[PDB]
């Protein structure tokens, strides 16, 4: 049973992450035909050749200068000094017409993903975020809908035909010919995803008795990073997005073979501040958690190293996490961890002459910090809160991420074009402000 | 509202029971426990039980006493047996403070508790 469970999460794992493999955006520039020609008559400088044709793009200016334009030279046809072209053509080099782009320029890659099929710069860059929204949207609207199907069926036609319907989608998804049918089956995956991962949570925690909650969810974890581990490795060998759609969607088809009620947290007045502050608390730090992975998945110049190391300290989290208990209160870890993924987003935005040896570490704290609160949450609400109460909340906080993830990728991604370091002051500003209301939780007259 | 029953004057230290009882309120959101007076200390502890069932004890007592949960009752109980001639205190129930202290050493609420000698 333990192992059908592991599996499942660790095929869950890559759903909600693979976007930083499959969707990825590589140099590009504009092409111009018939310099081909020249560089074929004329090979002094390969290399030069784009210094000698990608117009010279300031500071900040990048983006849309060398990436979205090109030169109106007439190349072919013309003679040139094989040397500097431009220089002999015209004294000044900032004064010759522009135009859009065309021809859907040049990457430079060896693989392939859908920016690079569907031409997704420039003008269209904002249609990345879609691929997330949707995805989000259909893990909001798959949760109120899950119930109705748990009924007037049975509790046991619904696994296999969520797993069918996510392996067939996978499938079919991987061999998409426009961009709106990869929509259309990134929503319709969407549902059963989450529809299925909960059942095999429910599952583990029922079957396993009360003195084991904790290290079944150990387990779980462990699961967790250890199926996040092995997809760093098949993108490694397989560098064309539908080779590793695939081959991660492929082992699913494969493998198949006097009471609690929740009106009474908000009547009593010293209810109804806990039961607040928690809920804050747990939208933080999803959002925390989301944000963070994929601003990191978008600046990084080596990819697959920084991936497995920050993937490999969130063990020793919950190590710390089951250690603190029965020793210290139960807000001072949360408080410290809480300030923890503040200072190291702060810092992160200062240290220019430092890179390949400061940036993963510091990384690396800011997802221990963030990973250490999380579990913390979890524990107090095991500990704290009885059964039907907690059976909705685990619902209530799902819609609650569901739409914070809704939110968030828009943010994230269309922030970073007025400056680069607006996105990582928000997330300090969360996190050390989420730092000062757990200093509320203390009941006042607390005599000793 | 905090309410203790049982005690007792045991002859040679054989098993007794004791009960606490509770509001309703108290008995589904928060953790209870039991306290010692210990006269000549200030006070001891004994045990606790929360919402999930994990247990904890103390290191002179242990495999000695157990505490169980009963729900229909709405009451907690706690069974000692084979006591030895150096029980002789006051036994409490209180609702420990989880998030400031160690999680045991703040109280909130007790009942004046009852007492049992050997």
């Amino acid at each position: 049973a333990f192992l059908i469970l592991c599996l499942l999460s660790a095929a869950f794992a890559p759903i909600c992450v693979g976007i930083v493999f499959l969707g990825f955006t590589p140099d590009h520039h504009c092409q111009s035909p018939g310099v081909a020609e020249l560089s074929q008559r004329c090979g002094w400088s390969p290399a030069e050749e784009l210094n000698y044709t990608v117009p010279g793009l300031g500071p900040a200016g990048e983006a849309f200068l060398g990436q979205c334009r090109r030169y109106e030279v007439d190349w072919n046809q013309s003679a040139l000094s094989c040397v500097d072209p431009l220089a002999s053509l015209a004294t000044n080099r900032s004064h010759l017409p522009l135009g859009p782009c065309q021809d859907g320029w040049v990457y430079d890659t060896p693989g392939s993903s859908i920016v690079t099929e569907f031409n997704l710069v420039c003008a269209d860059s904002w249609k990345l975020d879609l691929f997330q929204s949707c995805l989000n949207a259909g893990f909001l609207f798959g949760s109120l809908g899950v119930g109705y199907f748990a009924d007037r069926f049975g509790r046991k036609l619904c696994l296999l035909g969520t797993v069918l319907v996510n392996a067939v989608s996978g499938v079919l998804m991987a061999f998409s010919p426009n961009y709106m049918s990869m929509l259309l089956f990134r929503l319709l995956q969407g549902l059963v995803s989450k529809g299925n991962w909960m059942a095999g949570y429910t599952l583990i925690t029922e079957f396993v008795g009360s003195g084991s909650r904790r290290t079944v969810a150990i387990m779980y974890q462990m699961a967790f990073t250890v199926g996040l581990v092995a997809l760093t490795g098949l993108a490694y060998a397989l560098p064309h997005w539908r080779w590793l759609q695939l081959a991660v969607s492929l082992p699913t088809f494969l493998f198949l073979l006097l009471s609690p009620s929740f009106a009474d947290l908000f009547r009593t007045p010293r209810l109804r501040k806990r039961t607040f502050i928690l809920m804050y608390l747990w939208f933080t730090d999803s959002v925390l958690y989301q944000g963070l992975i994929l601003h990191m998945g978008a600046t990084s110049g080596n990819l697959y190293l920084d991936f497995l190391y920050s993937a490999l300290v969130e063990i020793p989290g919950a190590f710390i996490a089951l250690i603190t208990i029965d020793r210290v209160g139960r807000i001072y870890p949360m408080a410290m961890s809480n300030l923890l993924a503040g200072a190291a987003c702060l810092v992160m935005i200062f240290i220019s002459p430092d890179l390949h040896w400061l940036n993963i570490i510091i990384m690396c704290v800011g997802r221990m910090g963030i990973t250490i609160a999380i579990q913390m949450i979890c524990l107090v609400n095991a500990e704290l809160y009885p059964t039907f109460v907690r059976n909705l909340g685990v619902m209530v906080c799902s819609s609650l991420c569901d739409i914070g993830g809704i939110i968030t990728p828009f943010i994230v991604f269309r922030l970073r074009e007025v400056w680069q370091a607006l996105p990582l002051i928000l997330f300090a500003v969360l996190g050390l402000l989420a730092a000062g209301v757990t200093l509320l939780l203390p009941e006042t007259k607390g005599v000793a | 509202q905090l309410q203790e029953s049982g005690g007792g004057l045991v002859q040679a230290g054989g098993s007794l029971r004791l009960s606490c009882a509770a509001s309703g309120t108290i008995f589904y959101y928060e953790i209870m426990g039991w306290y010692r007076q210990a006269p000549g200390k200030e006070r001891e502890f004994v045990a606790t039980i929360d919402q999930g069932g994990i247990t904890n004890y103390a290191d002179s007592v242990k495999g000695r006493f157990t505490i169980s949960r009963d729900n229909a009752k709405n009451t907690v109980y706690l069974q000692m047996n084979s006591l030895k001639p150096e029980d002789t205190a006051v036994y409490y129930c209180a609702v420990p403070d989880v998030f400031v202290g160690r999680g045991w050493d703040y109280l909130i609420y007790w009942g004046q508790g009852t007492q049992v000698t050997v």
